[PDB]
């Protein structure tokens, strides 16, 4: 019922498209730019990891990272069925290109259809492990 | 007969005494166990009847002014009529000048004791109807809403204003007509207001209540694509509903801009009110809607403070003349034990269904506004019930859909009764089956006189005047000659008035039984202290059976219901005639079988016959059952075969039998079908039947010859 | 050049016929060949005083003017990687850096050096460019790019529908939609308020735009999550539907109040989440809720110097906005005063800019309505930078002290700019906190980090490098007179509201009085060196303009809105705005700008600001940077008023002539060459009028005259007067 996705690079940790929204994100969105630094070739393919009241739930394909973060409660096997609709859709469009670019946020312009994703999943109509562990 | 008696005055009157023979003593007065009542209906229709388009006659008395009636006398010679309440000799009008005696009044013939006036005097208003809608439900119960809203108007009159409101979080009061822009004034779902208020947050037509013939192409295609409150709806969570607010709204509304005149406040709920004041619970489904035992062990704070809320707008909108009706269609309990105080203080109706789709509810819907034989609606607005007595003749009260006009006069009963304190009231909205219960005391014959001043959906000024006369009671043969104008029917729905709003407003049985004990001590015949003995008047012998049955009412026993569910059922109960009130105390049994036609029978398990098809009519729901070997053989696809076709008029004439009050009663009912092991069959062995008939007698019979 | 005196009495014809131009500081050849454009960054004394003593007794004050985000011609952007700056001072890598080791660097600010990591290194661009811009990496963003967020804010009151201004604002918005600055994430809005505020929803889901209106001025909320602020690219159709509706909603109005505070605070609201770039429309005082402005009443001629805000509320408001990268421009189209003194101090505080078009009329004034219009096509088109912040780096020794311009200073001084103007100005007072012994070379540089419409971070770094002096005549030598009036000017401006108007106009004399004082006694009439020769003609037209004159009947929303476009203004277009250029066009000649393959454009000499420079036998034109104008001679010369202005005597022109028509005579492709050539030295579109004839009732053109006496102030040679008598106290 309310969000925070991020897809960045596996390897630097580049990020490539997000989507925010406000009416808080400050600590909450760093952690996921370190999680994103220490993600490798050993990190789990499908990996969900625990925050006190948040949560956080991202795949890997294609040597991209698709995380999205939820204040808890919110739906586990559900979060996953968005990240295959985006994964769907970046790979799709974009996924050609991923190593080869490298300004931060290269494809924003993917903010757009997070959205109209996001929502459709807000209305009603894998590894278990804690935050601060891997970090 | 006193039989015909009873039906006949009922027809021309709409009355219904519990005693037609009235004590004629402060002796047995006060010794009257079952008090001295009438079931009113105010606007009972009349075949025969011709509106009366002149003034009504009044009397020169400044404090008693009566209306002439076939009760006062005249003197068709000396041109003078003398009332018969308080003994004025009055001159006749002019229009009254030429009259003669072949050649008498309307109003003085025995056939208008009952008699309507058409006082054409002020230029019309127009009528009005504000929609308030709900947007908080999922798309299958909200579009088969817009539909059914959208058919309303294609009914509704040219001259009548309308008015649109949708809510959910906010409240969205809609100015209409505007031309490619379609605007909507809006508002916090949080925060009650003023009238005045919102008359200055705002500023014969508004700018959001306008005539529907020069709206009503603007106003279907607002509803023709109204969508969905905006606000997401978060896993775990209710809606954010602010019906409180909403309501107030379209209440403050009307009140700065058509205070005192027809109008009705129609709000439908898909839900219940789970933001603002007048909450009735919270937005996690995790705790769920209070139920009676919640209520009784006290783990529902949502509704002493929801009741406070909807109970002041009842009283500030049946006191500026305006109706709230409620349709409330939900799967969920949807908050109408707080809601109940709106349409019921005012005339408005209360609808309640498991989802806007159903057949039921759309139909409902479109009888609100049948129409009579003028294609002009049955419902009314904004009457005014006087009532004059005799100079013996106090007021206890008045149970039903009304309010105190707090009207005060020597015919005023220092005991209150429900709305005491007033021989004045306002039924703020009704049609010809409303019916109050007003309650007499005691203090030759007697006269009672009905006064009701209604806005017609014509929108005529019309008064309506009843009056009636009883005899007062020999004292030589006093209570010998009381008993026989009981009205065993009459007096129990009246009693069971008097029951009702002691539990809505809170024993009760206890009190119930004793006036049942008291009433046998003093009306049937006995030996102390010898049962077997006992035995009623022909007059009587049903009072008991009723009382069974009353006593083991939903109207009563609250639980195995839900808080909406019992409001709901007490609410038509209040508001019903004598007739429809017998059926719901004691559903109505027919009989079908091989073996003998249509043929009412007892309800008890002594009728629950394998061997036959039944129908049971309670007011609410209309059961028909199929027995062990009368589901047996229907479920063996016999049925389809054509030389057994006796089989199909067996399965078809109380079908018939039943599409004929099927759509006839206001708030048609669920229809059921069922048989042995049906999972709805359970309402049949539910009211088929201390215990049961048979001991509760006698239980009844060993105390009626006990201590006095 | 030339090292030389100057007798301003004797001489009086001192400005130049050709435009001025920036000093060059002394400065060797090699460096200030990387010395970036002086029209992007440049110092009041391009010869820097060693010790702030030696500062205090040129009387001369010592500070900056940039103009950072004007659009240039070639600028290059490089994308390394990882950004080489200093590791303590946090300084970029200037071309003014020393290099020493081809392995190690000289900081030119703090004195460290650095090792250039991996990455010739002294021909890299970020060292042969002065005028360079950044590619931010991810440490230097709190969020992802903003997309690019325009809501439109109308006051749509009795007065504001008889002015008829949403007709031409809404014809703008169509006719730029697809030229608003943004990719397919550009989010727009709408919202007009009367007594109540009116949001408009946008669905492609039903037929018609939603009107939602709150009610509730003393808490307002917004009524939809979704579909206020749509996407344009989808929501197009939708978004012109509705620009063809407005003008025509409320053409019958009897709204007489406004409540601005309220509509502002739910603007402010509805993308508070994104901060964007609110454009604020209004016409009259607000009299209704919360910023309710109580009237006040205009001085006349006969007042003596006796300015500040009403209330706090439009500053803290404006705080609010750009803590959420909400940027704020006033558009006031007002015919009464409205208490712009308070109403400014919105786009003050949040990096916006101010407009302002006294008493607007779709009918009864078409010069504003042809104003509005170009302002506007600059207003839509320009270039935007959304979540910027900046931050003015100069050399240890020096010490910025004091700020100008639209913006806030957060703590450790960081212009935060929630929007970034590229035709908006900024300036800078230093002082010398600790003595510049062991340096020959100072440097200065600024940083613009901001967001651009395509959702990249940039930054946009230019970097000055100045020679430090020790001799009071060494410093007057490399002064800078323009930059020098303009920053007296904004430096003024705060002190007629941290005090008084006198004191105002009181420090602009003895700004000259104090400084030429204190160079006699450096070295019979009136001594200036030659860089100074213009200093007291250009304070002359300080003290003139609409700003800080006295003896007029200015109003107050017009000089306040005068004051508001010198703490805003570039350098180049406040002294245009002051010392308006004036052009003898009757007789264009040939000694012109020719070369451009086929055209004319002669460069009549810039003529003194006099009526003896005038001669009513001919035709005279007007730069005042914004506008253009041109006198017209009573006696002139037919030729003229039937070739160029096709006319046959001055007669018979009409009164609000709009522009030339253009006519077919070498003599009409003259004077249309010649404006046209003014008009592409900016990108602001300046309006031209004939008006000026010798009663055509706009006799302003006499006001910019600037060396004439008057009922009311002095003449140049009077006021050269003033000044000597008081040097020689
Ligand atoms: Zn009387
Ligand atoms: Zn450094």
């Amino acid at each position: 019922m309310v969000l925070l996705t991020m897809i960045a690079r596996v390897a630097d940790g580049l990020p490539l498209a997000a989507s925010m929204q406000e009416d808080d994100l400050q600590q909450y969105q760093s952690q996921a730019k370190q999680l994103f630094r220490k993600l490798n070739e050993q990190s789990p393919t499908r990996c969900t990891l625990e925050a006190g009241a948040m949560t956080f739930h991202y795949i890997i394909e294609q040597g991209v990272c698709y995380l999205v973060l939820c204040e808890a409660a919110f739906p586990k096997k559900l979060a996953f069925a968005y990240l295959e609709d985006l994964h769907s859709e970046f790979d799709e469009q974009h996924g050609k290109k991923v190593p080869t670019v490298s300004r931060p946020y290269s494809f924003i312009e993917f903010d757009t259809f997070i959205q109209k994703t996001k929502k459709l999943y807000i209305d009603s109509r894998i590894m278990v492990a804690n935050i601060e562990e891997v970090l | 007969t006193y039989l015909e008696f009873i039906q006949q005055n009922e027809e021309r009157d709409g009355v219904r005494f519990s005693w037609n023979v009235w004590p004629s003593s402060r002796l047995e007065a006060t010794r009257m166990v079952v008090p001295v009542a009438a079931l009113f209906t105010p606007l009972k229709e009349r075949p025969d009847l011709p509106p009366i388009q002149y003034e009504p006659v009044l009397c020169s008395r400044t404090t008693c002014r009566a209306v002439l009636n076939p009760l006062c006398q005249v003197d068709y010679r000396a041109k003078l009529w003398a009332c018969n309440f308080c003994y004025q000799r009055n001159q006749f009008p002019p229009s009254y000048a030429g009259i003669s005696e072949l050649n008498q009044p309307a109003e003085l013939l025995p056939q208008f004791s009952s008699i309507e006036y058409v006082v054409l005097r002020g230029p019309q208003m127009p009528l009005i109807f504000l929609y308030v809608v709900d947007t908080c439900m999922e798309d299958e119960d909200l579009q088969a809403l817009k539909e059914s809203m959208q058919m309303s108007l294609s009914l509704l009159p040219p001259t009548a204003l309308v008015g649109l409101i949708t809510f959910g979080r906010m409240v969205q009061v809609h100015e209409l007509g505007c031309e490619g822009i379609s605007k909507s004034y809006v508002f916090r779902g949080t925060k009650d207001l003023s009238a005045k208020q919102l008359q200055e947050m705002l500023g014969p037509s508004n700018r959001f209540l306008q005539p529907v013939q020069k709206i009503d192409m603007n106003l279907t295609d607002l509803l023709g694509e109204l969508q969905r409150d905006p606000w997401p709806v978060p896993q775990g969570k209710r809606p954010l509903r602010s019906s409180g607010v909403a309501l107030s709204i379209a209440v403050g509304l009307l009140e700065c801009t058509f205070p005192n005149t027809g109008a009705r406040i129609m709000m439908f709920i898909g839900g219940p009110a789970t933001q603002g004041p007048g909450m009735v619970v919270g937005d996690e489904l995790k705790t769920p809607i209070r139920s009676w035992h919640d209520i009784d062990k006290d783990n529902a704070k949502y509704v002493k403070k929801g009741t406070k809320h909807f109970e002041a707008l009842a009283n500030r909108a049946a006191t500026t003349g305006h109706v709230i009706d409620i349709y409330a269609c939900a799967l969920d309990q949807t908050g109408l034990l707080e809601m109940k105080c709106c349409p019921n203080l005012t005339g408005g109706y209360m609808v309640m269904g498991d989802s806007f789709n159903t057949s039921l509810f759309k139909q409902t819907f479109q009888r609100v506004f049948t129409k009579d034989m003028h294609g002009q609606f049955k419902m009314g607005f904004g009457g005014t019930l006087e009532i004059k007595t005799s100079r013996e003749i106090k007021i206890s009260g008045a149970i039903g859909p009304c309010v105190s006009l707090n009207s005060k006069g020597p015919c005023v009963s220092e005991n209150e009764i429900g709305t005491g304190g007033t021989c004045q009231w306002k039924i703020c909205g009704l049609s010809p089956t409303t019916t109050l219960a007003i309650y007499f005391e005691v203090v030759g014959r007697g006269a009672i006189q009905f006064v009701t001043q209604y806005q017609h959906s014509s929108g005529q000024r019309r008064i309506r005047v009843t009056t009636i006369a009883r005899n007062w009671a020999d004292a030589q043969t006093q209570i010998q000659n009381i008993a026989a104008s009981f009205d065993q029917e009459a007096a129990a729905i009246l009693m069971a008035r008097l029951a009702i709003y002691r539990a809505e407003t809170e024993d009760v049985l206890r009190w119930l039984d004793r006036q049942l004990i008291r009433l046998c001590q003093k009306f049937g015949e006995y030996h102390k202290d010898d049962p077997s003995s006992f035995r009623f008047s022909e007059t009587f012998s049903l009072y008991p059976q009723f009382m069974f049955h009353l006593r083991r009412s939903s109207f009563l026993q609250v639980f195995n219901n839900s808080p909406d569910e019992s409001s709901y059922y007490r609410h038509h109960f209040m508001r019903q005639d004598l007739t429809q009130s017998l059926i719901m105390i004691q559903p109505i049994l027919y009989a079908y079988s091989f073996s003998g036609p249509p043929e009412p029978v007892l309800l008890d398990s002594s009728s629950i016959l394998a061997d036959r098809i039944l129908l049971m009519d309670t007011f609410f729901q209309i059961l028909i059952y199929h027995g062990e070997t009368i589901a047996q053989w229907r479920k063996s696809g016999y049925q389809d075969m054509p030389e057994y076709e006796n089989f199909r008029h067996l399965l078809q004439a109380p079908v018939d039998d039943a599409q004929e009050i099927l759509h006839s009663r206001f708030p048609m009912p669920r229809y059921i079908d069922t048989e042995h092991g049906g999972s709805q069959a359970r309402f049949l062995l539910s009211k088929v039947n201390d215990v049961s008939l048979q001991v509760f007698m006698d239980h009844l019979k060993k105390l009626a010859v006990s201590s006095a | 050049e030339g090292l030389r005196v100057v007798n301003l009495l004797q001489e009086r014809n001192m400005l130049p016929s050709t435009p001025l131009k920036p000093p060059v500081p002394n400065l060797h050849e090699d460096i200030q060949k990387l010395n970036c454009n002086p029209e992007l960054f440049r110092c009041t004394l391009t010869s820097i005083p060693q010790t702030q003593a030696l500062l205090n007794k040129a009387k001369l004050p010592l500070g900056l003017l940039l103009h950072p985000f004007k659009d240039l011609v070639q600028l290059p952007v490089v994308t390394s990687s990882t950004i080489v700056r200093c590791r303590s001072c946090r300084t970029y890598i200037n071309p003014f850096v020393s290099f020493l080791d081809q392995r190690r660097w000289k900081c030119n600010l703090c004195y460290r050096v650095n090792d250039v990591p991996e990455e010739e290194p002294h021909r890299r661009p970020e060292v042969q460019n002065a005028t360079i811009e950044f590619m931010a990496p991810s440490e230097y963003m709190l969020r992802p790019p903003q997309p690019p967020v325009y809501l439109f804010v109308f006051d749509v009151s009795h007065n504001a529908v008889e002015t008829g201004y949403l007709n031409s604002v809404c014809q703008s918005l169509l006719d730029n939609l697809d030229l608003l600055p943004g990719n397919t994430r550009t989010k727009i809005g709408f919202i007009t308020f009367d007594s109540t505020i009116h949001f408009y929803g946008l669905q492609e889901s039903l037929s018609q735009p939603q009107m939602l209106i709150v009610s509730d001025i003393e808490d307002v909320f917004i009524p939809m999550p979704e579909n206020l602020l749509v996407n344009l690219n989808e929501s197009k159709e939708l978004v012109q539907d509705l620009l063809k509706t407005l003008p025509q909603m409320f053409t019958k109005t009897l709204e007489t109040q406004s409540a601005l505070g309220p509509a502002l605070q739910a603007a402010f609201k509805l993308m508070s989440p994104t901060g964007g770039r609110m454009s604020v429309f209004q016409t009259q005082l607000p009299t209704l809720g919360v910023g309710a402005l109580k009237p006040r009443e205009e001085p006349n001629h006969r007042s003596s110097a006796k300015m500040t805000p009403s209330t706090d509320f439009y500053k803290k408001l404006a705080l609010d906005c750009s803590g959420q990268q909400v940027a704020v421009d006033l558009f006031l189209l007002s015919g009464q005063y409205s208490d712009l003194a308070s109403l400014g101090c919105i786009s003050r505080y949040s990096a916006g800019s101010v407009y302002y078009y006294p008493s607007y009329h779709h009918q009864h004034n078409p010069v504003q309505v042809q104003k509005l219009q170009k302002e506007l096509q600059r207003y839509l088109t320009r270039k935007i930078g959304f979540e910027a912040v900046m931050r003015i780096r100069c050399t240890k020794g020096l010490s910025i002290h004091t700020f100008h311009g639209n913006f806030f200073v957060r703590s450790t001084d960081l212009l935060s700019l929630p929007n970034v103007n590229p035709d908006a100005g900024y300036a800078v007072q230093m002082s010398v906190e600790e003595s510049l012994t062991d340096t020959q070379l100072v440097s200065f540089q600024s940083a613009l980090l901001y967001t651009s419409s395509k959702g990249e971070r940039r930054i946009r770094v230019h970097t000055l490098c100045l020679p430090v002096v020790s001799t009071l005549n060494d410093v007057f030598l490399g002064a800078d007179v323009q930059a020098i009036s303009g920053l007296l000017a904004n430096m003024a401006v705060d002190r007629s509201m941290t005090a008084s108007l006198s004191d105002a106009r009181d420090a602009l004399v003895n700004a000259v009085i104090d400084s030429l004082s204190a160079y006699r006694s450096s070295v019979p009439g009136l001594m200036v060196p030659f860089s100074l020769r213009l200093f007291p003609l250009f304070v002359l037209a300080l003290l003139k303009q609409k700003s800080f004159q006295t003896g007029t009947n200015a109003r107050l929303d017009e000089r306040i809105f005068a004051m508001c476009q010198v703490k805003n203004q570039p350098l180049v277009y406040l002294m245009l705005t002051t010392h308006p250029s004036l052009y003898r066009v009757d007789n264009l000649s040939d000694e012109g700008a020719l070369n451009i393959s086929d055209r004319t454009i002669p460069q009549p000499p810039i003529l003194q600001l006099s009526v003896e420079k005038l001669s009513r036998d001919g035709a005279f034109l007007m730069d005042a940077g914004s506008v253009l104008m041109l006198w017209v001679g009573k006696n002139c010369t037919q030729n003229f008023l039937s070739q160029v202005l096709g006319v046959q005597n001055y007669a018979s022109i009409p009164q609000p002539m709009t522009d030339l028509p253009e006519l077919d005579t070498p003599e009409s492709a003259r004077i249309i060459a010649f404006i046209s050539w003014l008009r592409e030295q900016r990108p602001f579109f300046p309006i031209l009028y004939v008006i000026r004839d010798e009663s055509p009732m706009k006799a302003n053109f006499l006001q910019n005259m600037i060396e004439d006496r008057t009922e009311s102030a002095l003449s140049y040679y009077e006021f050269l007067l003033h000044i000597q008598q008081q040097v020689n106290k």
